[PDB]
């Protein structure tokens, strides 16, 4: 059945139990977004 | 769930299921100098009262203290660079209150990044007690701070057969798909993947 | 020696632990266990992230599912009542662990919905 | 929560069309008013026809 | 079941006995031949990655 | 341990440059001039303002060669150095 | 009486086992230590301070500080009570208040030119 | 003569929690109980009103208005509880 609707789906569907994992790609390591800050010295081109 | 997404029940995170802790360790030095001895201590100079809270006497972050990316985890104070003048300074240390010079604050900061709550910390003191510490090395600190990671939006999922998938949606347990019987299901992947 | 289950609670007044068996934590000899747990009354999924509450600064906050309702199912039946063979008999059924009833947690979302059915009430631009 | 008490608002030109704008609503309130209200909508209102 | 085996995760009782003492931190168990061991436990450690 | 050289390989041996690491910090550099500028003007002034063989002893010794007391004296009692050395230092902090 | 909150905030520092750190006594003959407010900025006074110990911890200590002004009377100055707070003061001996100083309503000589010094390397406020 | 108590009352412990609902004592209602900066019990001539001025988390300051006939200032907890920075004065 839908869930928003309590309709329900024009067709059977297959469920069931499966495993799945949760991968060391979390979205820690993974957002990032610069305004301004330091600039390295040589070549003036910026870090943080 | 479009070419690879996937969708998941909010059930998932009121039963803890897709959450793992995760911990980082910071780590720092009290370097010895030209300019005068670095120290591990909790009075830093320019610093609110409100930024010092959660740092134990000796300036090191107290254990179960949540530390928010900008914190401190350890205190280090610095002397200031460009050297010993000793032409005229030299004098002015007997002159005045000798070790009345000046010491700048370069302490260890939670990264933007985050931590979360300190869990652990290690000092590796003078008096070395079975350690090798690097020449110039005083001390060194390490803080190890833990995380508990829910399942957001953005995270990657595999199966075993090799369904690599990110997590695009947190559906409300609500309004989405159902058996009969009141149980719904958690996760729901495009058979476009198959 | 000890095998701490919910019932081990300090009773307070007009608090009804519906859970008393339920296990809370495993002793053995010199094992010492004592704290305080702060229940709250509140309205549907409440991370510890967002609401962040201690009492004193060795807490720790904990994830919040208010809802005390398990499962929700509708059915939805032909009653062949008198005239006309397509009418639906509707009989939904409710699953609660016991903090409401049923029938209390109904009440109040009917409630909800003909509230917020007064929403459309006066027009606008 | 309820000073939120949503803004009915509406655009109706003549007899036969008409858009009815209701926010803000919490979370996934507006399929459980919109998917009922079109169930009705649709059978149980009251006319005349050959 | 092999494979937590053969990698270390785990702990095995080395031989058929009774269980005496089980903290968060350690575990401690009398053996038939007379012994009892204390097995400590890695009670939450941070890996390379 | 000298200065080193502005380009090495920094970590893993790839292409980093040890210039690329380093931020920026302050252009200014301040205190520097006007400091010097008050400093041995007011510590001539007082430096003058005592007998010459007190300030100049330890003057020119902590301050225009190197480091000595057992050395520091002309030629005079080891004694003598110490006790006008801080005396002077004394009257020199505090007038009375 | 208005020692005691003081005392209980200091106290509530947390501790860690360290050996003992030696305390910069500062005195109307040393120079005053810099000196900081609850927010960090910066506090300069107008002279010398003496600090009256009331708590201590292995690394740190709670001290009330007396903060003198200096006044011209003979060949330079005199250091006379000016204001008073109480502060923290850590191992480098810079003093950390818990307040604003309270200003106090209303035979020893001091150099000019110790006080230009002090006005050069900044602990001392000018006028 | 208020200001030092500003600053005896900002030397109080932030502790970050819910804020707390304080007890608005009035005419209508009881005095709560009132101690001096000793410690000691101080029972009152009459009933109590308040002035709020700070507030914390977990605490705030008030002017005490006694009737029966003078004035105090205190900090009041989430017990209500006054604790005079000092003596009533007499007006």
């Amino acid at each position: 059945y839908d869930g928003r609707t309590g309709e329900p789906i024009e067709g059977p569907i297959v469920v069931g139990q499966m495993f799945i994992m949760k991968l060391y790609h979390m979205v820690e390591d993974k957002m990032h977004a610069r305004s301004t800050g330091p600039y390295s010295l040589i070549t003036q081109q910026p870090l943080g | 769930n479009f070419e690879d997404a996937i969708v998941i029940s909010e059930e998932l995170l009121k039963r803890d299921f897709y959450t793992s802790i995760h911990i980082e360790r910071y780590e720092i030095e009290a370097r010895d100098t030209k300019l005068g001895p670095e120290r591990i201590t909790r009075d830093i100079p320019h610093l609110s009262e409100a930024a010092l809270r959660d740092l134990d006497e000796e300036g090191v972050v107290r254990i179960g203290a949540e530390v928010k990316p900008g914190d401190i985890l350890v205190g280090r104070t610095s002397f200031k660079g460009e050297s010993e003048p000793t032409p005229e300074e030299r004098l002015l240390r007997s002159i005045f209150g000798e070790k009345a010079r000046d010491v700048k604050d370069t302490s260890l900061r939670v990264p933007p990044g985050e931590g979360g709550i300190v869990v652990r910390t290690v000092r590796l003191r003078r008096g070395d007690p079975g350690v090798e510490l690097k020449p110039g090395v005083r001390e060194v600190v390490r803080v190890y701070v833990a995380q508990k990671r829910k399942l957001q939006v953005g995270d990657k999922l595999a199966n075993r057969h090799g369904n690599k998938g990110v997590v695009a949606k947190i559906l409300p347990v609500e309004d989405m798909p159902h058996l009969p019987d009141g149980t719904p299901v958690d996760v729901i992947l495009n058979p476009l993947g198959v | 020696p000890k095998e701490v289950k919910a019932r081990d609670f300090l009773p307070v007044a007009d608090v009804e632990i519906m859970n008393p068996d339920l296990h809370i934590a495993t002793l053995e000899e010199g094992g010492r266990l004592n704290m305080e747990v702060r229940v709250d009354r509140g309205v549907g999924y409440v991370p510890a992230e967002k609401h962040g509450i201690k009492d004193r600064i060795n807490a720790i906050p904990v994830d919040a599912v208010f809802s005390p309702v398990r499962r929700v199912a509708f059915q939805v039946e032909d009653t062949r009542l008198g005239q006309r063979t397509d009418l639906d008999k509707l009989t939904l059924r409710i699953w609660t662990d016991g903090s409401v009833t049923p029938l209390e947690a109904l009440n109040q979302a009917v409630e909800i919905l003909r509230e917020h059915l007064t929403y459309f009430s006066n027009p606008q631009a | 929560s309820k000073l939120k008490a949503p803004v009915f608002t509406v655009r109706t030109q003549g007899r036969e069309y008409g858009e009815f704008v209701l926010e803000p609503l919490e979370r996934g309130f507006g399929v459980t008013l919109g998917n009922p209200l079109r169930r009705i909508l649709l059978s149980s209102i009251p006319g005349t026809a050959v | 079941e092999r494979v937590v085996r053969d990698s270390l995760a785990a702990l095995y009782a080395e031989e058929d006995g009774e269980v005496a003492k089980v903290d968060g931190n350690r575990i401690v168990v009398r053996y038939e031949d007379g012994r009892l061991v204390e097995y400590p436990l890695r009670r939450f450690y941070r890996s390379n990655q | 341990q000298e200065p080193v050289s502005l380009e090495t390989p920094i970590g893993d041996e790839k292409d980093s440059f040890y210039g690329d690491f380093i931020p920026d910090e302050h252009l200014p550099s301040p205190v520097d001039a006007a400091t010097q500028s008050l400093l041995s003007e007011e510590l001539e002034k007082a430096l003058s303002k005592l007998s010459e063989r007190e300030a100049m002893v330890l003057k020119l010794r902590k301050g225009l060669i190197d480091g000595e007391e057992v050395g520091a004296f002309f030629g005079v009692t080891r004694e003598r150095i110490r006790q006008i050395e801080n005396k002077a230092l004394r009257k020199l902090k505090y007038h009375e | 009486g208005f020692v005691e909150p003081y005392i209980r905030l200091f106290e509530a520092i947390p501790d860690a086992e360290t050996e003992l750190a030696t305390f910069y006594d500062a005195d109307l003959d040393t120079l005053p230590p810099r000196m900081f407010l609850p927010s960090g900025d910066l506090y300069t006074p107008p002279g010398p301070v003496r600090l009256e110990e009331i708590k201590r911890k292995r690394r740190v200590r709670l001290v009330k500080v007396s903060i003198y002004r200096f006044e011209h009377v003979g060949l330079g100055l005199a250091a006379r009570p000016y204001a008073y707070a109480y502060a923290w003061q850590g191992d480098n001996g810079i003093l950390h208040l818990y307040h604003a100083p309270v200003v106090l309503e209303d035979e020893v000589t001091y150099n000019e030119s110790y006080v230009r010094l002090m006005r050069a390397m900044g602990h001392v406020d000018a006028f």
